[PDB]
RNA sequence: AAGGCGGCCCCCUGGACGAAGACUGACGCUCAGGUGCGAAAGCGUGGGGAGCAAACAGGAUUAGAUACCCUGGUAGUCCACGCCGUAAACGAUGUCGACUUGGAGGUUGUGCCCUUGAGGCGUGGCUUCCGGAGCUAACGCGUUAAGUCGACCGCCUGGGGAGUACGGCCGCAAGGUUAAAACUCAAAUGAAUUGACGGGGGCCCGCACAAGCGGUGGAGCAUGUGGUUUAAUUCGAUGCAA
RNA sequence: UGGGGUAUCGCCAAGGGAAGGCACCGGAUUCUGAUUCCGGCAUCCGAGGUUCGAAUCCUCGUACCCCAGCCA
RNA sequence: CAGAAGUGUGCAGC
C-alpha cells in the first residue's frame, strides 16, 4: 500500500514499558510495537533488550511502506531509551535526526505523594 | 577459597591412546578408586564405538563430545533485592568437564545389560545428535536464551 | 536536545553526541526530580545538608 | 517584627542603608493589664474545581493488616468576606546599651589612588564558617557570646496525677486561655565514658557459602537416649558444647 | 413455535489435515521462602449422512439461557 | 516482596 519515503520513529520509554511507533512526517501512525507485546512480562518488560526486540518488530511491521530515512523522537526516562535507536539503525533506516521531546513542566501541576516503601 | 588461587594438579595421559582428555573421562567414570575397572569399561566402549563408526577411538569420542559440549550456562546473580538467572559464556575446560559428566551420568541410568554397552550406546546417540546427554545440552541452551533479557 | 547527523558522520558518534547533549541538558535529572512531590521543608533540608557538606 | 514572601508588567504603599552637612535639644529604654498581627488544619456564607488527596471502596501483602504498596475517590487544597489564635510558632537562646585578640568568605553602599582592567588601599550595613582569652556539668558558645557589665519584663522549684478537674473569660463549634488538690514513687533527668547490639557504613577470614563427590532422613539389624512398664528396671551427662 | 448462542485438557479458554493459561509433576533458582524459568502425559454434548480425512460440513437426538411469537 | 515474641526474683570480686 501507499509508499512513504521517510517518517518519524517515536520512542515512548517509561520505567514499565517501551512503545515504538513509526509515523509519516505528518503524524499518521503507520505501525507500532511494544516490549510488553513482544512476550516480555514483569521484570523483563522494562529491559533494554526487550526494547530492542520491540524496535525490531516495529521495523518489521512497516516494511510495506519501504521507508528508508527516519527521524527519532525519544520521550521519557526508562531503560531502552537508547537501545531502540541502535536497533532501528541496524534495521537499515538512515537515522537523520535525533531529538528528546520529554515533557518538562514549568512547575505546573502537583505530582503524587512519595512512596513510603 | 577466598585467599588463594590453586594451580592445577598434574594429570597423567591415558596409557593406551595418550589422551589426558580420555584420562579425565576415566577419572570421572571411576568409582571408589577402582581405576582399572573404569579403564576396562572405557576401552571396551571405545573399541565397540570405533567398529560401529568406522573411526579411530579418539576420533569417535571427540566427534561425540563435540555434540554435547555447552556454549553457555545460567548463573544466579544477586541484586540488592532480587536474584536473576543470567547466561554466562562457559570456558572450554568447564565445557569438557560438563560434557563428560553429562555423558557419564546419562549412561549410568540407562537400562542396557552392561556399563560398557550403556556407554557405547550413549556415545553413539551423542554422535548421532540425539538422546539424554544431547537433550541436557539442549535444555541448558533453552534456559540461557529464555533468560537472555538479563544478560 | 537536538542532533542533526552530518554527512559521513558515523551513527555511533551521533549517539555519543546525543547522550552527552541530553546529559549536559539535565533532562533525565529533571524528570526524576518531578515524579514525586517533596514538601518544601524537605527541599530546604536537602539544600542545607548539601551546602553543609560542601566544605573542605 | 514574627508568621512569611519567587514568571512578567502597571497602580497605590511601608521600612532599611550610605555620603555630606543643616535642624530640635534628653524628646530616651523596658513594660503588668490592654490592643494588633499571627503557618497548616478547621469553621460560616457565596463561587470555582485541572492536578493532588483525609474519609471511603476494591486488589494485594500477612497468622491477621481496620496499615505500608496498587486502582479509584469525597471534604479540602484555589477565590471573596468573616471566625479560630494554636505549631519542634526553634537560634529549643526576651528587648535595649557599652566593653573585649583574629582569619576566610557572601551581599549592598561609598572615598582615595596612573582609574590603565580581570587594579591597589580605606570606611559603613547585614550575613555564613573556623577559632583565642573567658565561660560551661559537658557538649559547646566565642565581637551576631552561652565572655565582662547595667535597666526592665516573662518564667522555674522532684517524677506521675496534669497543662488535667472545677470556676471565670473568649469561640458557631472544635476548643483556646487562666489553673489546682487528693493520691503515689525514690527517683525522673542532662552531657559524656567503656562495652554490647543494629533488618547502619567500610575492610578481612573459616568446607561458611559457591563448585564437586559421597552420605543421613526410607528398609533390617547393632547401640545410646526419651516415654511407658516393673519389685527393681542403679546413678550421672540433656542446644551447638548430652 | 421460530431465531441465536452455549456445551473442547482435572478448571478456565483456541482450532475438511487440538492449541494457551490455571492446576499437578520433574528440573533450575532462593538463607527459608513467596516470586521467576525449562520440560511433561494432556483433551470436542450425541446418533447417523458426506469424504482419504469434519472439533469442523449435513439431517437428526439432547440440555440450558436470551428475544419474538401462541384464541382446544 | 514477607520474617512476631522472649515469665518473676536474687548474692562475691573494697
Ligand atoms: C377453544 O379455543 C374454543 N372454546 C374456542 C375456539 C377459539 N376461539 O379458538
Ligand atoms: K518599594
Ligand atoms: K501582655
Ligand atoms: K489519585
Ligand atoms: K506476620
Ligand atoms: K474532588
Ligand atoms: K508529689
Ligand atoms: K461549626
Ligand atoms: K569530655
Ligand atoms: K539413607
Ligand atoms: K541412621
Ligand atoms: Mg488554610
Ligand atoms: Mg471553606
Ligand atoms: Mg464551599
Ligand atoms: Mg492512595
Ligand atoms: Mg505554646
Ligand atoms: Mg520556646
Ligand atoms: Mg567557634
Ligand atoms: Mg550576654
Ligand atoms: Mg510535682
Ligand atoms: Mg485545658
Ligand atoms: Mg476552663
Ligand atoms: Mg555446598
Ligand atoms: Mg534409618
Ligand atoms: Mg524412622
Ligand atoms: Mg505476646
Ligand atoms: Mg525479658
Amino acid at each position: 500500500r501507499k509508499q512513504v519515503s521517510d517518517g518519524v520513529a517515536h520512542i515512548h520509554a517509561s520505567f514499565n514499558n517501551t512503545i515504538v511507533t513509526i509515523t509519516d512526517r505528518q503524524g499518521n501512525a503507520l505501525g507500532w510495537a511494544t516490549a510488553g507485546g513482544s512476550g516480555f512480562r514483569g521484570s523483563r518488560k522494562s529491559t533494554p533488550f526487550a526494547a530492542q526486540v520491540a524496535a525490531e518488530r516495529c521495523a518489521d511491521a512497516v516494511k510495506e511502506y519501504g521507508i528508508k530515512n527516519l527521524e527519532v523522537m525519544v520521550k521519557g526516562p526508562g531503560p531502552g531509551r537508547e537501545s531502540t535507536i541502535r536497533a532501528l539503525n541496524a534495521a537499515g533506516f538512515r537515522i537523520t535526526n535525533i531529538t528528546d521531546v520529554t515533557p518538562i513542566p514549568h512547575n505546573g501541576c502537583r505530582p503524587p505523594k512519595k512512596r513510603r516503601v | 577459597p577466598r585467599r588463594r588461587v590453586i594451580g592445577q594438579r598434574k594429570i597423567l595421559p591415558d596409557p593406551k591412546f595418550g589422551s589426558e582428555l580420555l584420562a579425565k573421562f576415566v577419572n570421572i567414570l571411576m568409582v571408589d578408586g577402582k581405576k582399572s575397572t573404569a579403564e576396562s569399561i572405557v576401552y571396551s566402549a571405545l573399541e565397540t564405538l570405533a567398529q560401529r563408526s568406522g573411526k579411530s577411538e579418539l576420533e569417535a569420542f571427540e566427534v561425540a563430545l563435540e555434540n554435547v559440549r555447552p556454549t553457555v550456562e545460567v548463573k544466579s546473580r544477586r541484586v540488592g533485592g532480587s536474584t536473576y538467572q543470567v547466561p554466562v559464556e562457559v570456558r572450554p575446560v568447564r565445557r569438557n568437564a560438563l560434557a563428560m559428566r553429562w555423558i557419564v551420568e546419562a549412561a549410568r541410568k540407562r537400562g542396557d545389560k552392561s556399563m560398557a554397552l550403556r556407554l557405547a550406546n550413549e556415545l553413539s546417540d551423542a554422535a548421532e545428535n540425539k538422546g539424554t546427554a544431547v537433550k541436557k545440552r539442549e535444555d541448558v541452551h533453552r534456559m540461557a536464551e529464555a533468560n537472555k533479557a538479563f544478560a | 536536545p537536538v542532533i542533526k547527523v552530518r554527512e559521513n558522520e558515523p551513527f555511533d558518534v551521533a549517539l555519543r553526541r546525543f547522550k552527552r547533549s541530553c546529559e549536559k541538558a539535565g533532562v533525565l535529572a529533571e524528570v526524576r526530580r518531578r515524579e514525586f512531590y517533596e514538601k518544601p521543608t524537605t527541599e530546604r533540608k536537602r539544600a542545607k545538608a548539601s551546602a553543609v557538606k560542601r566544605h573542605a
